[PDB]
């Protein structure tokens, strides 16, 4: 795993092309992170 | 130490954990080769997951970032989809479920869009899709996401394509 920028705890992936994607982020501790919620699911077909 | 509680469709948890679920699908730019061609889930089933030690693992470093941070952690609600699903529940996130490939370097990757986390349920770029059917878009197979508590702190801001 990578360190974190120097003196950042993660990063921000901004989408700059794509105006409707939302953001993405990155953490290089699994610590940063706990697993509130457990989904499962299925895609739907459109219609 | 793990246990699964399992949420009523009734409960008002259940229902906000859906609406952000449901409220932030889009469209990708694939076409939707890596997660399948959909506007919206069913879902199955909402758990609640519990484990003292990984809790505590999580605010312990949480307090850590806060601190270095005047006193914000910057936390936010982030979906996570991965096949180590059910490794992450029972043994926590490490460097086993970081993305070593990914356009920021090798680390554990969430999206604000489920529909981005449902691209990486079967693998990188899908995979080969389900288990059983070899299909990306397979509308049978039951898939899972966590929806995940993640502390940001300071982040480094990227703009990107
Ligand atoms: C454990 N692995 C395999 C990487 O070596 C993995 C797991 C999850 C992800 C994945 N999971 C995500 O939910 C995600 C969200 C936004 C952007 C990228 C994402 N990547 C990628 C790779
Ligand atoms: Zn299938």
């Amino acid at each position: 795993m990578a360190h974190s920028p120097p003196g950042h705890h993660s990063v921000t992936g901004r989408p700059s092309v794509n105006g409707l994607a939302l953001a993405e982020y990155v953490i290089y501790r699994g610590e940063q992170a706990y697993p509130e919620y457990l989904i499962t699911y299925q895609i739907m077909r459109p219609e | 130490g793990t246990i699964l509680i399992d949420l009523s469709p009734d409960d008002k948890e259940f229902q906000s954990v859906e609406e952000e679920m449901q409220s932030t699908v889009r469209e990708h730019r694939d076409g939707g080769h890596a997660g399948g061609i959909f506007n919206r889930y069913n879902i199955l089933k909402i758990q609640k997951v519990c484990n003292k030690k990984l809790w505590e693992r999580y605010t312990h470093r949480r307090k850590e970032v806060s601190e270095e941070n005047h006193n914000h952690a910057n936390e936010r609600m982030l979906f996570h989809g991965s096949p180590f699903v059910n490794a992450i529940i029972h043994k926590g996130f490490d460097e086993r479920h970081a993305y070593i490939g990914g356009m920021f370097g090798a680390g554990i990757y969430f999206a604000e869009n489920s529909s981005k986390s449902n691209q990486y349920v079967y693998g990188i770029g899908g995979g080969t899709g389900c288990p059983v059917h070899k299909d990306r878009s397979c509308y049978i197979c039951h898939r899972q996401l966590l929806f995940c508590r993640v502390t940001l702190g300071k982040s480094f801001l990227q703009f990107s394509a």
